[PDB]
């Protein structure tokens, strides 16, 4: 152990897209992969752990994540930069804790899920989206790394 | 507009403190 959140979020996107309409992955999920060297497999008992907690917040809160989501989508013009914008205003705004940290994880993941499934979703925007994603949770790493990290977390 | 993203932050909040005595 001692993974990134880089590392987590993009294992919990692979691992989701695999359980997901005929579990292919999406060409930018191959190179955040390749590009973030993924040292941590989609399959690992963390990441299974981790995708079960975070499809359940993504349950009890389906329409707002759903809202949330487009609205962010049909609004942005560097859907790059305005990820990090998302990100500061939950985590800087009187710390963080478990469940911001994990309601922002969910929030990327269904996010990620959404843009891999319509199939007409221009390329560029799943790409910025996953890099968006990927690139803002390393500001959780100090905080994560402060509770012993990720696997610690989800062990107790 | 550059509003939206503030939302969403609210949302989060709300649901990840939601989560914290719900778990
Ligand atoms: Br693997
Ligand atoms: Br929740
Ligand atoms: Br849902
Ligand atoms: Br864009
Ligand atoms: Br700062």
């Amino acid at each position: 152990m001692a993974y990134s959140t880089r590392e987590i979020l993009l294992a919990l996107c692979i691992r989701d897209s695999r359980v997901h309409g005929n579990g292919t992955l999406h060409p930018v999920l191959e190179l955040a992969a390749r590009e973030t060297p993924l040292r941590l497999s989609p399959e690992d008992t963390v990441v299974l752990r981790y995708h079960v907690l975070l499809e359940e917040i993504i349950e009890r809160n389906s329409e707002t994540f759903t809202e949330t989501w487009n609205r962010f989508i049909t609004h942005t013009e560097h859907v790059d930069l305005d990820f990090n914008s998302v990100f500061l205003e939950i985590f800087h705004r009187g710390d963080p804790s478990l469940g911001r940290a994990l309601a922002w994880m969910a929030w990327c993941m269904h996010a990620c899920r959404t843009l891999c499934c319509n199939q007409s979703t221009p390329y560029y925007v799943v790409d910025l989206s996953v890099r968006g994603m990927l690139e803002a949770s390393e500001g959780l790493d100090g905080w994560i790394h402060q509770q012993g990290g990720w696997s610690t977390l989800i062990e107790d | 507009d550059m509003r939206p993203e503030i939302w969403i932050a609210q949302e989060l909040r709300r649901i990840g403190d939601e989560f914290n005595a719900y778990y």
